[PDB]
């Protein structure tokens, strides 16, 4: 009967361990969106993925991450309630087929998104799954990340955590080759297959298997040897017949972008992760000297 | 590195937040610091024999102190808190963690599945859910970065001394995480090499040989009586070749401040 003040309104999509819906404050009249958990199917409790996204989220507050608002805990569920926003931005891209999406749009949704993720690193938290469906849009130009059901608390200096990682698209190279030890640079990666997919309306290096997905990579970007990359040809799963490809001219790679943007993407996909640019730093760059807020066309 | 000054200052204000109350014991009807004691020597046991990591172990010994600042328990009830705890700290920190029918069996059947699983729920709402807390261990892997150079014995004797401080609530409950982990690396540092607390980490930190003094004191006569504890499965653990056999090395007589 805890959830008496809340009136459903409809479905939304499909989850994990939850399921969720729209619904609406019938006091307050506050808009919002509600995950169920159900625990009877549950022989062993709460679980480890619900344990972490809780008490990592409650420390998080920051205009581009989505607010958890309460915890219900009533008969043989558990109930999250969030903070509601219209649309994704898979969604809205193919939207924007006719039109393509305008700079000032882009360069605006960019900016944000490093402000986010700057603010996790800082506080000891990597996320581990970015990717267009779980970035979230208002009708006043916002941007926020969302879903921290994979998310972890890291320490300094790491020790090694789960493998294989990360939606396959979106995968970093030290991930795919087997590293003893990954850290931060894997979520900027992620976040530069995501700036040219704004920019083409494509993904970038769309594979179907592992090694797939490791030889488009090198074909855009070059097979790495010791010079790029020191220590490469020493990593449990490298191997010495891969083919050796030529690196390519980065203004062919997405060929619209002009040349403070072609700066930053090559910054973002860096082989190196020690060399591989900060969410912090790349805050100061130069594409970012006229930014403003534009409001997208939504319905 | 990056973030490495970002996140050490987080830390010092969240240990503050996630302290428990100094003087519980006295207001306990039925339990005790010696069967308190007990307790968490069993806690090292378990977690060699499923192989866990060091973190997992000082994270449930946070979990249970904080839980009894605010609820009385009888003595035959202890243990139960203890396993809920350390399932919790399993399933937030662990890869692989155990599966509940073999925390179940380790407790020789005197409490059901189905008791252990109340006592989870009943652990996560008088915590709020606010399960990531700093410990000795995280502030220890980065006060090692200031070795010149980097000694393999200072790191595994500064841990085998952190881990005794979890034993015995009277003195150690006095003191913050950050404090311990400055008394334990001084210590180490002096015993196997005679240098000590260095210059570059008064600037990180603050702290002093002065400031660290009362702990220090403490901490040198819990090395000196370790082999006449009544508790002894960390001396155990740590004759082991993992960990370098630190526990035979001798005790400095005197440490001159
Ligand atoms: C993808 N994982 C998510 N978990 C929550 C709780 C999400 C969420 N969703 C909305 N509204 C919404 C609107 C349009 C489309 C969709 S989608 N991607 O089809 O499920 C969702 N609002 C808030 C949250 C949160 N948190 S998404």
């Amino acid at each position: 009967g805890s959830m008496e003040n809340f009136q459903k309104v409809e479905k939304i999509g499909e989850g994990t361990y939850g399921v969720v819906y729209k619904a609406r404050n019938k006091l307050t009249g506050e808009v919002v969106a509600l995950k169920k958990i159900r625990l009877d199917t549950e022989t062993e409790g709460v679980p480890s993925t619900a344990i972490r996204e809780i008490s990592l989220l409650k420390e998080l507050n920051h205009p581009n991450i989505v607010k958890l608002l309460d915890v219900i805990h009533t008969e043989n569920k558990l109930y999250l309630v969030f903070e509601f926003l219209h649309q994704d931005l898979k969604k809205f891209m193919d939207a924007s087929a006719l039109t393509g999406i305008p700079l000032p749009l882009i360069k605006s949704y960019l900016f944000q998104l490093l402000q986010g993720l700057a603010f996790c690193h800082s506080h000891r938290v990597l996320h581990r799954d970015l990717k267009p469906q779980n970035l979230l849009i208002n009708t006043e130009g916002a941007i926020k990340l969302a879903d921290f059901g994979l998310a972890r608390a890291f320490g300094v200096p790491v020790r090694t955590y789960t493998h294989e990682v990360v939606t396959l698209w979106y995968r970093a190279p030290e991930i795919l080759l087997g590293c003893k030890y990954y850290s931060t640079a894997v979520d900027i990666w992620s976040l530069g297959c995501i700036f040219a997919e704004m920019v083409t309306r494509r993904a970038l290096f769309p594979g179907d298997s592992e090694i797939d997905q490791l030889f488009r990579i090198f074909r855009t970007l070059g097979t790495p040897d010791e010079v790029v990359w020191p220590g490469v040809t020493s990593m449990p799963d490298y191997k010495p017949s891969f083919p050796k490809w030529a690196r390519q001219d980065f203004s062919k790679v997405v060929p619209p972008l002009d040349e403070d943007g072609r700066s930053l993407l090559s910054q973002m996909l860096h082989y190196d992760p020690n060399k591989r640019i900060s969410a912090k730093a790349a805050l100061a760059h130069p594409f970012f000297q006229d930014v403003t807020k534009p409001v997208p066309h939504l319905r | 590195p990056d973030y490495h000054e970002d996140i050490h200052t987080y830390l010092r204000e969240m240990e503050v937040k996630c302290k428990p109350k100094v003087g519980y014991m006295k207001k306990q009807p039925d339990i005790t610091n010696s069967m308190r004691a007990i307790l968490v020597d069993w806690l090292v046991e378990v977690g060699e024999e499923y192989k866990l990591q060091n973190e997992t172990l000082h994270l449930a010994v946070n979990y249970i102190d904080r839980f009894l600042s605010s609820m009385s328990v009888l003595r035959g009830k202890l243990q139960l808190v203890g396993t809920a705890a350390m399932l919790l700290a399993s399933k937030f920190e662990e890869i692989y963690p155990p599966e509940v029918a073999e925390f179940v069996y380790i407790t020789d059947d005197t409490y059901t599945k189905k008791q252990v699983l109340r006592m989870e729920h009943l652990v996560l709402k008088v915590l709020t859910f606010d399960l990531a807390a700093p410990t000795v261990n995280q502030f220890l892997t980065q006060y090692f970065l200031h070795q010149q150079p980097a000694n393999c014995k200072v790191e595994s004797l500064a841990m085998f001394l952190g881990e005794l401080s979890l034993i015995d609530a009277d003195p150690y409950l006095k003191y913050l995480p950050s404090v311990i982990a400055g008394a334990a690396f001084h210590l180490a540092l002096y015993t196997v090499t005679g240098q000590s607390w260095p210059e570059s980490l008064i600037r990180k930190t603050g702290y002093t040989l002065e400031s660290l003094k009362p702990c220090l004191m403490d901490l040198h006569q819990t090395y000196l009586k370790a082999p006449q504890h009544a508790q002894q499965s960390i001396r155990e653990k740590y004759k082991n070749s993992k960990y370098h056999g630190v526990s035979l090395l001798n005790p400095p007589e005197t440490l001159n401040l």
